[PDB]
């Protein structure tokens, strides 16, 4: 899981 | 009156942008994972029946230049407009690979003044961005 | 005689205002992965917004991010559907 | 386990973002005008987005500005449903 | 488990700020016509089964103490709560008679984990003023 | 006809  | 018609001769574009590497100056990350939302995203529209075109990586001019160039086709025979922007953002703007161009600019190209092939008709925007830098915390239940 | 300008548009964002947007590196975003399953499962049967309704409520109940850094573990998404269309929308005829 | 603490929410918006909301002296906002109209003519049958874009047809549709002042007049207005509900809402 | 459970005893709160006079500070004018709006308002949600609250003329800082208050309330036995708020306003912004305060303080206090009694049940503001000075000039069809 |  990332961040955008 | 309640329903849009959907019966002209053509579904529409569906129109796919995807950016996954950002110039390294802009502190951008790669979008890991992008790939297979576009994949996705050009699957689901084909089977739709939309005329689906995906470009990958663009600038900001070249999102700028792809827009316009997409709101001056004629619209005439297809029902419905959509566009998906995966890229980062923050509130009102989506990245180019090098830099951040604003929403408003790209969706102004299609106002009812502006793309008179598509007044009246159904104009979709997807946008898998962020739009700012809070977190949900989220609440048991 | 005339319409707004502004008319007929619909803006399906991914979260909710001043958030940020999850991703994962495997299966795609959060909010593309739902989209793509309720329509793929109810657009030929329920209108658009409907299916949207079903992303936002996929989306806030079965993700919550997992991270090695704290400050980003266990954190939730909420879509946020913008609409100025004037009329129901089915991709069916 | 969890719901985001910004989930189910509903904003309806009279206008877009960044414009003028318009209001009649005499019959009220255009926008409640149409608001009250549609949920007493359809809370009993219709969820409530879809009464919510009946709403923004009838402003889109119905209304036009009538000003002395050219820059006032023949204005259009168009309102914006913001949406973080989860579920569908029916009144009844 | 696709629509909100609304047989809770009560349907809920309807809470009406009605703004229509504003201090000479603030540069705005009479709102001519809100209390038309106003009753309007009360009669329609008076038919859908809401606890109708009016309130008229408030100050920025008694429109935040009210939203406070209302969300401190309990409100285990209601299936949903409305906000509606007539006023002035600009993006992002709604006014109380003295001056500007955020939309986003207001709704805050209602959010899944500051107002427990409500998670999980729709919260509807519906927010009748402008949010910026451009006019639409509309496209003929 | 006024604006708010």
């Amino acid at each position: 899981d990332e961040v955008x | 009156d309640n329903s849009y018609k959907m019966d002209y001769p053509e579904m529409g574009l569906c129109i796919i942008i995807n950016n996954k590497n950002f110039h390294k100056s802009t502190g951008m990350t790669s979008r890991s994972g992008t790939d297979v939302d576009a994949a996705n995203l050009r699957e689901t529209f084909r089977n739709l029946k939309y005329e689906v075109r995906n470009k990958n990586d663009l600038t900001r001019e070249e999102i700028v230049e792809l827009m316009r160039d997409v709101s001056k086709e004629d619209h005439s025979k297809r029902s419905s407009f959509v566009c998906v922007l995966l890229s980062h953002g923050e509130e009102g703007i989506i990245f180019g690979t090098n830099g951040p161009v604003d929403l408003k600019k790209i969706t102004n190209f299609f106002r009812g003044d502006r793309c008179r092939s598509l007044t009246g008709k159904p104009k979709l925007f997807i946008i898998q961005a962020c739009r700012g830098t809070e977190l949900d915390c989220g609440i048991e239940t | 005689h005339k319409i707004p300008v502004e008319a007929d548009f619909l803006y399906a964002y991914s979260t909710a205002p001043g958030y940020y947007s999850w991703r994962n590196s495997k299966d795609g975003s959060w909010f593309i992965q739902s989209l793509c399953a309720m329509l793929k499962q109810y657009a030929d049967k329920l209108e658009f917004m409907h299916i949207l309704t079903r992303v936002n409520r996929k989306v806030a109940t079965e993700f919550e991010s997992f991270s090695f850094d704290a400050t980003f573990h266990a954190k939730k998404q909420i879509p946020c559907i913008v609409s100025m269309l004037t009329k129901e929308l089915y991709f069916y005829h």
